[PDB]
RNA sequence: GGCGUCUGGGGGGAACGCGGGGAAGUGAAACAUCUCAGUACCCGUAGGAAGAGAAAACAAAAUGUGAUUCCGUGAGUAGUGG
RNA sequence: UUUGAAGAAUGAGCCUGCGAGUCAGGGACAUGUCGCGAGGUUAACCCGGGUGGGGUAGCCGCAGCGAAAGCGAGUCUGAAUAGGGCGUAUCCACACAAGAGUGUGUGGUGUAGUGGUGUGUUCUGGACCCGAAGCGGAGUGAUCUACCCAUGGCCAGGGUGAAG
RNA sequence: UCAAACUCCGUGAUAGCUGGUUCUCCCCGAAAUGCAUUUAGGUGCAGCGUCGCAUGUUUCUUGCCGGAGGUAGAGCUACUGG
RNA sequence: GGGGAUAAGCUCCGUGCGUCGAGAGGGAAACAGCCCAGAUCGCCGGCUAAGGCCCCUAAGCGUGUGCUAAGUGGAAAAGGAU
RNA sequence: UUGUGCGCCGAUAAUGUAGCGGGGCUCAAGCACACCGCCGAAGCCGCGGCAGCCAACGUGUUGGCUGGGUAGGGGAGCGUCC
RNA sequence: CCGGUGCUGGAAGGUUAAGAGGACCCGUUAACUCCCUUUGGGGGUGAAGCGGAGAAUUUAAGCCCCAGUAAACGGCGGUGGUA
RNA sequence: AGUUUAACUGGGGCGGUUGCCUCCUAAAAUGUAACGGAGGCGCCCAAAGGUUCCCUCAACCUGGACGGCAAUCAGGUGUUGAGUGUAAGUGCACAAGGGAGCUUGACUGCGAGACGGACAUGUCGAGCAGGGACGAAAGUCGGGACUAGUGAUCCGGCACCUCUGAGUGGAAGGGGUGUCGCUCAACGGAUAAAAGGUACCCCGGGGAUAACAGGCUGAUCUUCCCCAAGAGAUCGACGGG
């Protein structure tokens, strides 16, 4: 639709997984951020699902 | 004929060690993208059961 | 008629006035704008709200035309 | 099928038994799942009682109980439930 | 019953009788009272011609925290002695910390439940009493009336004048 | 007796509705508001009564002191509108 | 203060406002909501409040200084009026 | 002419005076301003009885306050039967 | 007037139940293979069997579809100009 | 055959409304009703978020090829009249308004103390630890100037866990943590699932509540009157009691 629930699996495996919305015509291609990891304890890559 | 006391209230409240009644807070099921850790945080866990349903609940539980 | 709608009061306003003592993180005023800024011990939260950084006592004071909130901090015993 | 001859049956009865069929008012502050309730009622059958009964059972590693029935607990608990 | 009715809101002709918060349950909560007291108490049942004696199975107190595994005066969350939540009867004294609200320890002090029974509420029962239109189950009715079936009866007198 | 007869039974059906509820005295003494509600004549919680316990004047009145307002009034080449 | 035609014995809100509700007694002719005043009981005692003092009707056809001619007193406007 | 205190028309519906409570009142018993008395309540005081709360001293006396009341809460009793 | 809804007739296609079908996957373990330590547990692969979920494929009426039918239920118009 | 077919309504019916945000009513703390008066919302932004640094508009005057009231350029005046994603309000020129560089804090574990509140919700928050962004540093960063952009419980789905695993080992199923699925919009959400007629009507209540009559008021009605513009004694407009 746009905006709609989204779903960042830590690339460092982990299953951490952050939510967030973005539009996806906006950014059509999936979505990379870095973020903090609680079991690693580490700021790893975070890709969309 | 012995009491019978409510399946709800039992699954919903629970009791300390000094006989404290105790819930647990609403809004923590799903929907929970746009509410910030803060507020999810402020709900976690469990709180005394307020002073104005402590009557009523009592006398859930016990009957 | 097209009117009847309106939304919940927000119950803004002061809640310490001056002279009160206080605790630290203790809210001072609740207001939509700076209506009144940070003082001295004073912070400002999201919603613009003004709340006390050490214990004392409510001072309400103007600083270069702006009306402030201060707290000064009342004599130990 | 007919004829003859012997031995049974038929119906009544207050409660209790066993096996079948099976409501609605009501409650859920509405109502259909659910409840009421396998109740009311009905059908078939007894006996002085009936039914069940002698493990294709429980149990949990105890070198454990040992047919059935009924009573008290376990327990308004484990659970189950728009 | 009402904001409010002396009544033009309700009910009552009169008298005498009768007519509405009761009972059950080791039910639940609170509060009296009695017994025992870190314990209290039995149920079914057994034996007594009784209201007495026995009966330990259970139940409630005696440790909590946690979803649970589990640990335990602690425990859960958490990477964390890093804070919070719940718990360690309560008070007192002494220290060491802090004046972000008081805390952390060392000694003492020592913790009260349970079983009868009274009372007030309460649960399940018709549950303070009275009162429908209606809903189900099983039966009874067509001697009234509606229609039909069988078999009988009745229709004074006077007109008109079809077919053939 | 008929927009579903009558009788008995379920049954003491169910009515947020209407009516009724019987001796005395002593002390205290309301409410007709807020929120929610298939809710508006009902109900739950709170507000207000009473009883017991605990706590003590913390309640209240008056004087003084420290505070924030945007009403009445007024004003407007201080803004916005007529 | 809002709504209504600032009309209602209309309606809806605010008020350490009052009274009635749940309040007798005195006054306003009568008169829940106005004024005075909060009834423990008795008295063939006294002083007062509101309101009154010619007679009904308790107490002054009270005193002093002025006004009114309209029974004004003892209901009402714009306006009119030697 | 100016302001003034009282007055006049405006004023006007259908049972019966009916817009002083009545009689009546200007020889005010009308109005204004001063003054003096008295009447007037279950208010206050006087004398006597009772009760609740509290205080003091005592082994129940005294004293101070209080005692309208619906819904309702608490306390103590009368009468009936077994 | 057969557009709507019924009714009657017809299936060339679309859709579609049960039943047949059981690919693929998953659980279990005979067997092995790696360890890692010492007074046997911890990882993987995994036949058959037994189970659990089960896909492609096949399949009728109905519906969609194609016609007819009003003495079937039903329906039967506006605007501007002009001698 | 069993049922459902909401509420508000100055009596009903048509209509409109039901949740959240902003202003007035609202009587200078808070709060305060009406089928009272005005508007908006059920999003958006991967930058319009974080940080560091820099800048200051609109309007007017003057001068400039098209070019004009109004595009872009220059000088001057200009303290807020511009603008702030989006209603309105309170703010913001110290900027929260305009520009650029790097970046993901649109974090994880928490949280003294509070505000608001019937309850359930809701709101703010210093500070501590981990691991980061920006910055020389001090420091700031737990989305956005703020206040709307939302839905409890139940039930189920997905990912992870050193939880459990009905004799045992597994597994199924259950549990925890994170999260997803409701115009349940009648927005505290009676069911997963629901429209009408009754003049054939019946029952129990309600003057809460109306119909006819009254009691009150007067938009309207009528009986008059006030000034007199006029026509010409009689009619009297425009206004007024």
């Amino acid at each position: 639709d746009v905006r709609p629930k989204i779903t960042l699996a830590c690339e460092v495996c982990k299953h951490r997984n952050y939510i967030t919305k973005k539009n996806r015509r906006n950014d059509p291609d999936r979505l990379e951020i870095k973020k903090f990891c609680p079991n690693c304890g580490t700021h790893q890559p975070h890709k969309e699902s | 004929p012995k009491a019978k006391t409510h399946s709800g209230a039992s699954k919903r409240f629970r009791r300390t060690g000094t006989g404290k009644i105790v819930r647990q807070k609403a809004n923590r099921r799903h929907l929970l993208e746009h509410k910030p850790t803060k507020r999810t945080r402020r709900l976690d866990g469990r709180t005394t059961v307020s002073a104005a349903d402590n009557s009523r609940i009592n006398k859930l539980l016990n009957g | 008629s097209r009117n009847g709608r309106d939304s919940a009061a927000q119950r803004l306003g002061v809640k310490r006035f001056g002279g009160q003592v206080v605790k630290a993180g203790e809210i001072l005023v609740r207001q939509r704008g700076t209506h009144f800024h940070p003082g001295v011990n004073v912070g400002r939260g999201g919603d613009d709200t003004l709340f006390a950084l050490a214990p004392g006592a409510v001072e309400f004071g103007a600083k270069r035309g702006r009306k402030t909130v201060n707290i000064v901090p009342v004599a130990r015993p």
